[PDB]
């Protein structure tokens, strides 16, 4: 019995499951039994791996064994399968295997379920697998394709979780309530939500990569390209490394448009990476356009890859790219000259006259994109007379800067230092 | 070791699928008696059907049947030393069978045949004999896949117990790929380490030995070590005499000669696109020699002028100052021009700058590695 | 760890300058040398 | 057998000349550099800049 060796097997790891269910639920009640109001993110640690793990007839059996306290909420599960903490994460496991099952009907009851027991439940060291799901409440109902009620209702939660000084609840529903703005493009409340909310300082560092995320694409599609730019290379590092590919497949993509619109190129190493060349190909496509400098290849680029484009986002940007494309010549050509002629800087960049490239040029100024200064009395651009970068407070502010980051960082690891008895 | 596929063969593929040299006629003669002498029926319909060649029915039929008569004759002396001899005679009829699948092209049944071979031998040298042949399999093929995995069994077998002569081919061999992969720095390395007991001639002459060792070693080294290890080393010397034009390239660069010394690069150049081993480089090569050059003659100035620059290099003006712009836009050099007045002011970093921008780089790298380290364990 | 699922997903280090379409380096310095 | 070896001379003794010439100063004129030597512009100004190299 080929199928019923496989079963067997099958049942075998079921088993082994149910034993880490039962550490990370042991866990759970040693963190709210004993100080420390933690160790839920050592049992959460694990949860991508039992989501993934999880089986039909583990959480049948699981919900006929279980919830033997009191209250019959098993009927919620029981029909749709065939304590303080350990509820929630067991309705957690429960709700996120309906999301795997796609039945969404059900699993948006029953968060809504998780909503109300929560909402009830005034708890801080539950706060976290709280946060865990209002994650997966916003995931259900995007499912669902209604992310309208997830405004007001994530919102309210977002109220509930400052109001109670939270920093990981915090964090989540700024995230998913920016996601939710961008959604639907609501660009300006994005913004003023960002100008007028404090992202907890100490968050979780995924929570960190999203909101710098959703930040530098707020900044970008507002014109704050150097501020876009920053941002979003900080998210690029505190992502993880071996996963989240489509997390950073978005960021460089979006990233590498916004550095072009700065006037610089994006290193090629991007679009050689295993994971990334498929994805950034079009883009791989963009900025050999954009640094040839021709508008027929960029045309041509564009109208071949706009459908991943109106599947990514970046038209008004991609525009924008043209501008920048523009100012990339110019400031291409400032980076290699020191007192290159208008009628020059025109004729290597085929402008129309050298009355547009001073336009072009002085606006280039303004912006400070090439720093330079200009004369046309003799109408040559004249760069800054560079100076011996030693000498001065610069290198002063940058070791202040990394000192007290240093400084910083050793009075958080002597206080993170901990006795337990 | 023996020519097994004599690597001449791919050369003369290569240099035949290129445009502006097809049906030349030379190329295809040396290929065609190449492949008769060698009775590589199974090549030949390979070179055949890649480049839709009128295929010879007359003479593949003959070619066919001798590798047919041959191969039977093998196995048929294979199965006798199973059944009478022991394995000692086995592995070597085993081996001779392979050698022959080589020669005649049968690429998959020849690994087949050398993978068999190398599991049932146990004599360390015959080991490395097999590992060899897998390389130079992989060398004649352009699987890169191959020839790292065999380059990775050699070095271990070497570290398991080997020999000097054998360590030499292994280097050689690692010199190539590593000119194949273009990491001219250490294809460098290990053609100056074995220049002077140069032993593989189943690759290439050591005239062509000679010619990348000086190409690589002009690419990847500095001024003092190039003159050190190649201008004035003996056994380099000794073959330039009989290469008027490598050495005019070398020492056009050496002596800061530069109008020679873009002569020569760009007849080097057209050798090493025909080429193929460095075929995939000679855009990469020709523009790293320019940004040397051009690094050089900046290296003792302050402000050149581009009209002298241009005289130097044998050039027009508008000629560097295009090159030049497009280095200096690319970061290659450190130099700004000066259009107006044509001037090649050069800024380069003191040392106290250098060190305090390295400082700056190496503590950015480091301390973005320890805040995600204490973001890490602080939860 | 974490997977943002919730975002849905030549050996050699190349060069930019690498992939710039232009004649080759001997013709570039013939046409010099034939105009200078 | 013997050119080589004056060449190399030569060589050696311009190096010198040039040292000697220059200890004195801290901006001078190529063109002066070479009336004290006794060369020509040209040549004092490559051997100097191979000597910077």
């Amino acid at each position: 019995t080929a199928a019923a060796a496989a079963e067997h097997s099958q049942r075998e790891l079921d088993t082994v499951t149910l034993e880490d269910i039962k550490e990370h639920v042991k866990q759970l009640e040693k963190a709210v039994s004993g100080k420390e109001p933690r160790f839920v993110l050592r049992a959460l640690r694990m949860l991508p791996s039992t989501s993934r793990r999880l089986n039909h007839y583990v959480l049948y059996k699981a919900v006929q064994g279980f919830f033997t306290s009191n209250n019959a909420t098993r009927d919620f599960l029981l029909p749709f399968l065939e304590l303080p903490e350990v509820e929630a994460y067991l309705q957690l496991l429960v709700v996120i295997f309906m999301m795997n099952s796609k039945r969404y009907k059900e699993a948006q009851k029953i968060s809504d379920d998780l909503m109300q027991k929560i909402s009830t439940q005034n708890r801080r060291a539950l706060d976290l697998v709280a946060a865990k799901c209002y994650y997966y409440h916003a995931r259900v109902y995007e499912f669902l394709d209604k992310l309208d009620v997830v405004r007001s209702f994530l919102h309210a939660r977002l109220r509930t979780a400052t109001l109670r000084h939270d920093a990981d609840g915090q964090a989540t529903l700024l995230n998913l309530l920016l996601r939710n703005y961008l959604h639907y493009s609501l660009y300006d409340q994005a913004e003023k939500l960002v100008s007028k909310s404090v992202f907890p300082e100490q968050a979780n560092n995924n929570e960190w990569a999203r909101y710098l995320y959703y930040t530098g694409r707020i900044k970008a599609i507002q014109l704050e390209y150097s501020e876009a730019r920053r941002t979003m290379t900080n998210a690029l590092r505190k992502a993880p490394q071996h996963t989240a590919v489509g997390f950073k497949q978005t960021v460089h993509k979006l990233l590498i448009v916004v550095e072009l619109l700065l006037g610089e190129i994006p290193d090629r190493l991007q679009f050689r990476q295993p994971s990334l060349k498929r994805s950034l190909m079009p883009y791989f496509l963009l900025t050999q356009a954009v640094r040839t400098g021709n508008l027929a290849k960029f045309n041509q680029v564009l109208d071949q890859f706009g459908e991943k484009f109106q599947a990514d986002g970046t038209y008004t940007l991609i525009i924008r790219l043209r501008h920048n494309v523009i100012k990339t010549g110019v400031r291409m050509i400032s980076l290699s000259y020191s007192r290159i002629s208008l009628a020059d800087i025109a004729q290597k960049l085929q402008l129309d006259s050298p009355e547009d490239a001073e336009f072009i040029v002085a606006k280039a100024i303004r912006d400070g994109v090439i720093e330079a200064s200009i004369n046309h009395e003799k109408g040559y651009v004249q760069s800054k007379e560079m100076i011996d970068i030693y000498s001065t407070r610069e290198p002063q502010l940058a070791f202040h800067q990394r000192i007290s980051f240093c400084l910083d960082i050793h009075n958080m690891s002597v206080k993170a230092m901990r006795f337990p008895p | 070791l023996p020519k097994n596929p004599d690597l001449r063969i791919a050369q003369l593929r290569f240099l035949l699928s290129l445009p502006e040299h097809r049906g030349d006629a030379a190329v295809r003669d040396e290929l065609m008696a190449a492949v008769r002498d060698n009775n590589m029926a199974p090549y030949y319909e390979a070179l055949c059907k890649s480049l839709d060649w009128q295929i010879d029915v007359d003479l593949l039929n003959k070619m066919k049947k001798a590798n047919e008569d041959e191969l039977k004759r093998l196995d048929e002396e294979l199965e006798d030393a199973e059944k009478n001899l022991g394995e000692s005679e086995i592995r070597d009829a085993m081996m001779a069978k392979a050698e022959y699948l080589c020669r005649i092209g049968d690429k998959e049944g020849a690994l087949t045949a050398f993978r068999k071979t190398y599991d049932k031998t146990v004599a360390l040298g015959h080991r490395l004999d097999i590992v060899f042949y897998l390389l130079r399999i992989g060398l004649f093929y352009m699987d890169n896949d191959l020839i790292t995995r065999n380059t990775e069994k050699a070095k271990s077998l070497i570290e398991e117990g080997g020999d000097w002569d054998r360590r030499n081919r292994l280097k050689v061999y690692q010199g190539l790929y590593c000119v194949a992969i273009r990491d001219f720095k250490q294809a460098a390395e290990l053609f100056l380490d074995t220049v002077s007991t140069f032993t593989s001639y189943e690759l290439m002459d050591y005239k062509t030995f000679v010619t990348y060792t000086v190409y690589v070693s002009m690419i990847a080294l500095e001024r003092p070590d190039l003159r050190e290890k190649v201008i004035k080393g003996a056994e380099i010397l000794e073959v330039l005499h009989s290469l008027p034009a490598v050495r005019q390239y070398l020492f056009s660069l050496y002596e800061c000669r530069y109008s020679v010394f873009f002569q020569s690069l760009a007849v080097v150049e057209q050798e090493m696109k025909k080429d193929w081993l460095f075929a995939p480089h000679y855009r990469y090569y020709v523009r790293e020699m320019r940004i040397h050059a051009y690094s050089q003659l900046l290296e003792s100035y302050r402000s050149l002028t581009l009209g002298y620059m241009a005289e130097a290099f044998g050039v027009g003006v508008e000629f560097i100052d295009q090159e030049l712009s497009r280095f200096i836009a690319a970061g290659r050099l450190h130099c700004k021009i000066d259009k107006v007045n044509e001037i090649v002011e050069t800024n380069r970093p003191d040392s106290k700058n250098w060190q305090y921008q390295e400082t700056i780089k190496k503590g950015d790298l480091l301390l973005n590695r320890v805040q995600k380290l204490s973001r890490v364990i602080n939860m | 760890d974490d997977e943002f699922e919730e975002f849905p997903a030549h050996v050699w280090e190349d060069n930019w300058d690498d992939d710039n379409v232009e004649d080759d380096f001997s013709n570039q310095l013939r046409a010099e040398l034939e105009k200078h | 057998i013997i050119s080589t070896h004056l060449a190399k001379l030569y060589d050696n003794l311009l190096e010198q000349n040039l040292i000697r010439v220059i200890e004195p100063f801290s901006r001078v004129q190529i063109e002066h550099i070479s009336s004290l030597i006794k060369l020509s512009k040209a040549d004092v100004e490559r051997k100097l800049s191979q000597m910077i190299l």
